[PDB]
């Protein structure tokens, strides 16, 4: 009937809609793969792991388009973010979708963790993707993120070779307005030494894990995993002026929620 | 990477 749906035992009206709806989905996880195509398609369809999506590195065409792997109904969750915390939330599976990127990520080469870069044909792929995931559920741009965002301690994908900067141009992810990181930068050199505990306040406001007891070693990895996304041009874990004035100008464009 |  008009609005009416029938069921064993009851008759459901739905004819009244409430203003307060908003989807169960907030958050884009994105993770490299460390791997190649078959051997990770394999591992994120068994019992451990899983993501919504698997990229190849170089996705294969048909009728045009490139072809991109659904491992997950985005409506369930994937076993892809593990133990995490961003922005207040944790348990990130419960609310992200993870797309996985075929990438072999780091390679420890003369001691030197080396990275390898993205395939500009993976990228082309995972825009039209990310902008579909991003208008279906209203995904905030702070909320487009990389594992190692979410869970800093434990993972660095997908790492500092992820073409960030790149994607926030196509509407895809927070990025700081550049006048307004030299406003905050407020003179200093970029490197120029900053009070370690006065960056981790800003991060864990802007969503970072930061935990009130932690070692210098723990620190720096938050504040890696930091510049791995918003300064990849050094990413060695120590607060500087322009690691804050980046981190001041995000909190100033996309806030804390 | 991945990773319940």
């Amino acid at each position: 009937e008009k609005g009416i749906v029938e069921k064993e035992g009851y008759q459901l009206d739905t004819r009244r809609q409430a203003q307060a709806a908003y989807p169960r989905i907030k958050v884009l996880v994105i993770h490299y793969t460390a791997d190649d195509f078959d051997s990770s398609l394999a591992t994120l369809t068994d019992k451990q792991v899983s993501s919504h999506y698997l990229v190849p590195a170089v996705p294969p065409r048909y009728n045009g388009k490139p072809r991109i792997w659904q491992l997950v109904p985005e409506q369930e969750l994937a076993w892809h973010a593990g133990i995490s915390a961003w922005r207040g939330a944790t348990r990130l599976n419960d609310t992200s979708i993870g797309i996985e990127l075929e990438n072999r990520g780091w390679q420890k080469s003369a001691g030197v963790k080396y990275f390898a870069p993205f395939e500009p044909a993976q990228i082309q792929a995972l825009i039209p993707l990310a902008k579909d995931i991003i208008a279906r559920y209203h995904i905030k741009p702070e909320n487009v993120v990389a594992h190692a965002d979410i869970a800093p301690q434990r993972k660095d994908d997908p790492g500092p070779l992820f073409p960030w900067q790149q994607l926030a141009q196509q509407g895809i992810g927070a990025w700081p307005d550049a006048q307004r990181v030299n406003f905050y930068l407020a003179g200093r050199a970029p490197h120029t030494p900053v009070d370690t505990a006065s960056l981790l306040e800003l991060l864990a406001r802007y969503g970072y894990d930061v935990k009130p007891d932690m070692t210098p070693r723990e620190q720096r990895r938050v504040i890696m995993a930091f510049q791995m996304h918003f300064r990849p041009t050094l990413y060695n874990g120590e607060a500087d002026a322009e690691t804050q004035a980046i981190a001041e100008a995000l909190l100033e464009k996309y806030g804390q929620d | 990477x991945a990773x319940k």
